[PDB]
């Protein structure tokens, strides 16, 4: 008359009673679960540890496979053991699930077979659980599977026998991938948590999975860590100013394994009476103090350490025995000297194997291996398994040996690597980025941002500033501080850019650094910053910077940016002063009649050089042509400019053309595309045509000027005077009746390049008069539209035959 | 102008006013206009298939109809109402205006700069999105390409049906050669084998490219069907630019333009991928 639900709770509180999950636990002090800090989660508002798996806004769809994503250090596995033990003290989901099953990745095989008793297994101690009873009904069970990245072993996803059934025993692969595509015990829930770059062989497998990235600490988080660590107030203090003072360990230390990293080093340098310097900048020195401080109070066992390391990540080995480390030359002495100093864990969870404390630390091992003084020990075997996930990325090892190869060397254990083989993987470094750098990659293992990351771990000019001569074109997408520290060092050091591309995510003006770098470089020509939420308090900062003498951006970009009207007047102040931009385009903003009329300020302004402007649906009325007409006639410089998709009908047009029409008005360019124009606004565009030599290109597409308007319009195209080279007439309302006119057009004008008809009904007789008439010895050289377009077998092969009858026409262009 | 009578619904031409024409089909005509009972911009598909279909052949366009009706999705245009009066079928559409992702393309090609990868994928998974919403109720789209995908000022992607009346021009086809735009067809449309689910991978992957490329995968000059043909059958065209764009972008395409109609992927798929891809350069 006894359930198994409450033995479970009962020996899941009592297994998650420390973070640490083990004895020996810094003189086995007890870990404190009050020690966890809140961290930042945001879904693909916060969101909550519970109501997870609730159903969606609308239909009510559930929710059965939540997957977590985040950097390793971040905490993915705390956070699992925090959501057991939640559970098991009946807080958290209590009421949604009986069974939560907590499963790491590292402690399963993928190669050889066994049945589901991985629920048996994480069950309590009890050998012969009711797994066939309530254990078994779907739904009412929560998988929790951390570590999807440490999987040790090859995994495919292309998986023939999936196998259900978990009485069934199968492959740990196959078993796995069943439990995750929800073909095995359907119906039940499964968390997962994940390094975003095991994603590439996780996303497949997911069907309809619900998303949510783990952050790490804010500033007070940060400061909370500290004060909680260190009990001694005293102590907290000393801690928390010296991480103020080094404030790029600070920005490191968002990330919990780095701040734990950092005031295990300093607690022992307090236990140890020492002066508490911490001077690291890079994670590199932060594992080579951490070391160092730990170690070098020896290289007899690093050496073998370092293999040991290195071998098991060849060999995918996680989980050492006693045999592994004698193997290595490992045992007793040293094997107890790393248990005393937190290097290794003995896995004490009903386990006999030993392992790192961190991942991390295992790379930061095995890159070590590389430069010391046997799976290879070669660097190009290295690299070349750097995309592979049956090598587990390889990423720490590669980027820690970035940092560790480098001429500002230090001593402490340090000393014991060869020089002559850290020269020799230098070169091979900048090798592999000049490929890497050639080839732009998201979601892989390369991504732009993670070489900077290479670069910025290894601080060294010489090094850098010619790595950097790789990337002509920048585009990064930074989401945290850490993320803009590290772009600003590889831009400021880099002379061979010319195109910088700022995919700004979330977490505003804050930005600074990198601007403040940007205006700084020699080459960069075209900032892109186009599609991101650079709001008004963005753009003044921008535009500060963009006062510097050395700025050189000849071409601006911040099309649906979000700006207001008010960002005009930071520009303006930018356009005044600025000689060297050339382009901009503010294309997809809300900068209305009054914005506009402050840019128009700039653009007056002089030594504004600006020549070309891009308006495109800047909600701008026409009432805005009285001083944008202005600037026509009293800026020089200008000859480009696009105002279409605007409330600028015919009233508006004629403003502008009353200036336009002045032959000393340098315009080239008219957008005038969805101005809701008709015939009538075809007058003052006469006037212009016949007035203006300078204008070459007129876009009319998106207006409604039917027949009548064609017609007006040729009387001023027609004019001995037209110099216009291209017209642009898609949609126009126009009908077949317009064809003679259009038709005398072809024939007459001298000047017209190109007569780009879009969708109207010119009719099947238009398309057939223009094709005898053009043969007459058209001045024509480019196509006539006639796209979108329906014509009939002997038009078709009327325009077919002009085609091969006139090759003096590169295009002409049939709609089939 | 009829007088107003709302007690019919939506189930009658004199509850809407036509404001002007918008667009034309082969089959079929598309007009902006008003809704009389309730102010709302509306967009009326006016199908003539009294000239080609009689009582009994027309029966074959209600299945078509009904389908259509029963979809319901943000990036969906939405149906409201449909019927037959003065001999002619009215097809009452949700109105999107505001733009499409041709003029997009073309103002890009005006200013000679290529679509940012992020603001390819702002786009592309909201597509993928309305897709998985009508393959999950196994419903065909049968004419992806830049004309049926509308934009509204925020930036929301709906994906409409206008086309060229492609779900009455069934038994047709002899007419396609001037009907349609063979550009966005997989070799089984072309072959006319029948369309199936995959068949709008294909056209999917090609619309990708085009943005990408700010040109059709298969365009030529002067290139008539029979080229056009074996060049899609060969699965012939050029590869997108290695520093502008992203492996996974490429990979994607290739995977989606499968001459091998059994070796596309399927829209979840896209999707899901469309997701992370964006997830990872969504400006917020
Ligand atoms: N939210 C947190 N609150 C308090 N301490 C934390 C938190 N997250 C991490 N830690 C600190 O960082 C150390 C390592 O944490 P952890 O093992 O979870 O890193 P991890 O990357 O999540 O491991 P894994 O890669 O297997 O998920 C802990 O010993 C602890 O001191
Ligand atoms: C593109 C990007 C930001 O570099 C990235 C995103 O995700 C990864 S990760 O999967 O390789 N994890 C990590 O890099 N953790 C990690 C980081 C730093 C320092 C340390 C760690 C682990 C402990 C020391 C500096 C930021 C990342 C990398």
């Amino acid at each position: 008359k006894k359930d198994y639900r409450k033995k479970y709770r009962k020996y899941v509180r009592s297994r998650f009673q420390c973070i640490e999950d083990r004895n020996a636990r810094l003189g086995e002090s007890v870990s404190l679960n009050k020690r966890y800090t809140r961290l930042r989660l945001i879904k693909e508002s916060p969101i909550k540890m519970e109501l997870l798996f609730d159903p969606d806004d609308e239909h009510s769809e559930p929710v059965h496979t939540v997957v977590f994503q985040g950097a390793a250090g971040i905490g993915k596995t705390i956070l699992a053991r925090k959501m057991m033990l939640d559970w098991a003290s009946g807080t958290l989901y209590q009421d949604r699930f009986d069974y939560l099953f907590y499963i790491h990745c590292r402690e399963v095989s993928l190669v050889t077979q066994r049945s589901l008793g991985d629920l048996i297994m994480s069950c309590c101690p009890d050998p012969n659980p009711p797994i066939h009873k309530i254990v078994r009904k779907p739904s009412r069970i929560l998988f929790l599977m951390d570590g999807f990245d440490e999987l040790q072993g090859a995994f495919d996803e292309h998986i023939g026998p999936l196998c259900t059934d978990w009485q069934k025993a199968e492959r740990g692969d196959i078993l796995l991938s069943s439990l995750i595509r929800k073909k095995l015990l359907p119906e039940a829930s499964l968390l997962i948590t994940t390094r975003p770059v095991a994603l590439e062989k996780l996303q497949h497998l997911l069907d309809h999975p619900r998303h949510v990235e783990i952050l790490g600490f804010s500033e007070a988080k940060r400061k909370e860590y500290f004060f909680k660590y260190f009990s001694d107030e005293a102590q907290a203090r000393a801690a928390f100013s010296l991480i103020q003072e080094n404030e790029v360990l600070f920005t490191m230390c968002f990330i919990p394994l780095v701040c734990w990293i950092v005031c295990t080093g300093l607690k022992q340098q307090m236990e140890s009476g020492k002066s508490l310097a911490q001077t690291s900048k890079t994670t590199t020195a932060v594992y080579v103090f951490f070391l160092s401080s730990l170690l070098q109070p020896l290289c007899a066992h690093l050496w073998g350490l370092c293999s040991l390391a290195a071998d098991g990540i060849w060999n995918q080995k996680i989980l050492f025995e006693e045999s592994d480390l004698r193997n290595h030359g490992l045992q007793k002495a040293d094997v107890s000297a790393f248990l005393r100093m937190n290097l290794f864990q003995k896995e004490v969870d009903c386990e006999k194997f030993y392992s790192f404390i961190h991942m991390t630390f295992q790379e930061f091992f095995a890159a070590m291996y590389y430069l010391l003084e046997l799976p290879s020990r070669d660097v190009t075997v290295l690299l070349e398994n750097y995309g592979k996930f049956e090598k587990g990325y390889l990423i720490f090892v590669v980027r820690f040996l970035f940092g560790l190869v480098n001429q500002e060397r230090t001593s402490y254990l340090e000393k014991k690597l060869s020089c002559k083989i850290s020269q020799q993987i230098r070169l091979e470094l900048l090798k592999w980025i000049e490929v890497k750098a050639k080839a732009k990659k998201l979601q892989i293992q390369p991504s732009q941002l993670e070489l900077f990351y290479c670069l910025y771990e290894m601080q060294e000019e010489d090094f850098v500033q010619r790595a950097m001569d790789y990337f002509p074109k920048i585009e990064i997408n930074l989401s945290t501080r850490m993320d803009h520290m590290v772009s600003s060092f590889c831009i400021e050091n880099c002379h061979r850019v010319e195109s910088l591309s700022l995919g700004f995510l979330h977490n505003s003006s804050f930005c600074r650094g990198l601007f403040s770098v940007l205006s700084t470089s020699q080459s960069l020509t075209e900032l892109d910053l186009s599609d991101n939420s650079l709001g008004d308090p963005g753009m003044r900062v921008l535009c500060e910077t963009l006062q510097h003498p050395g700025c050189n951006i000849r071409r601006l970009w911040l099309g649906r940016c979000g700006l207001s009207h008010e960002c005009c007047f930071d520009i303006s102040l930018v356009l005044s002063s600025n000689q060297k931009l050339v382009e901009l385009d503010l294309s997809d903003n809300a900068l209305g009649d009054f914005g506009i009329r402050l840019l128009c300020v700039g653009l007056k302004h002089l030594l504004c050089n600006l020549k070309k402007l891009w308006l495109v649906s800047c909600c701008l009325t026409s009432a805005c042509c009285q001083d944008l007409a202005s600037v026509l006639s009293t800026s020089h410089s200008l000859t480009r400019l696009y105002v279409g998709e605007n409330a600028l009908g015919d009233s508006g047009v004629a403003i502008l053309c009353e200036k336009a029409k002045n032959p000393q008005c340098n315009l080239q360019k008219l957008g005038l595309v969805n101005s809701g124009l008709t015939s009538v606004c075809c007058s003052a565009l006469s006037s212009v045509l016949s007035t203006n030599q300078n204008l070459t290109h007129l876009y009319l597409r998106g207006n409604t000027l039917g027949d009548k308007g064609i017609k007006l319009l040729c009387e001023g195209l027609l004019h001995p005077d037209c110099k216009l080279q291209v017209l642009e007439l898609d949609n126009c309302n126009l009908t077949s009746h317009c064809c003679w006119d259009l038709s005398t057009l072809l024939t007459s004008s001298q000047s017209l390049r190109k007569l780009s008809l879009g969708n109207n009904d010119l009719g099947d007789l238009g398309v057939m008069m223009f094709c005898e008439v053009l043969k007459q010895q058209s001045c024509l050289l480019q196509n006539l539209g006639l796209s979108e377009m329906y014509f009939n077998y002997e038009t078709k092969s009327a325009l077919e035959t002009l085609q091969e009858e006139k090759p003096e026409l590169t295009v002409v262009f049939e709609p089939s | 102008q009829k007088a107003l009578r709302p007690d019919m619904g939506y189930n009658t031409l004199a509850n809407f006013r036509i404001e002007k024409k918008i667009g034309r089909g082969q089959f079929s005509e598309v007009y902006r206009a008003a809704c009389l009972l309730d102010g709302v911009p509306v967009a009326l598909m006016m199908v003539q298939i009294f000239d080609l279909m009689d009582a009994k052949a027309r029966a074959d366009c209600i299945k078509e109809i009904d389908l259509l009706k029963q979809l319901n999705h943000p990036n969906v245009i939405k149906y409201y109402a449909s019927f037959i009066e003065d001999n002619e079928l009215n097809i009452v559409l949700e109105l999107a205006d505001a733009g499409d992702l041709s003029r997009m393309i073309k103002h890009f090609k005006k200013q000679k700069r290529l679509i940012p990868e992020r603001t390819v994928w702002k786009y592309f998974v909201q597509l993928c999105s309305a897709l998985e919403h009508m393959h999950s109720r196994r419903v065909m789209h049968r004419d992806i390409k830049p004309a049926n995908v509308f934009i509204t000022a925020t930036g929301v992607v709906k994906l409409g049906d206008l086309g060229l009346g492609r779900f009455f021009s069934s038994k047709t086809t002899a007419a396609h050669s001037l009907v349609g735009t063979p550009y966005y067809m997989s070799p089984e449309r072309i072959h006319e084998n029948g369309y199936n689910f995959k068949s709008d991978i294909w056209s999917l992957g090609c619309l990708l490219y085009e943005m990408a490329a700010l040109q059709s995968p298969f365009y030529g000059d002067k290139m008539n069907l029979y080229s056009l043909c074996k060049k899609i059958e060969q699965c012939d065209y050029p590869p997108l630019p290695s520093d502008h764009y992203s492996e996974e972008l490429r990979q994607l395409v290739n995977m989606c333009i499968n001459p091998d109609p059994e070796k596309r992927p399927d829209v979840t798929y896209v999707y899901d991928v469309a997701k992370r891809m964006h997830a990872c350069t969504a400006s917020s």
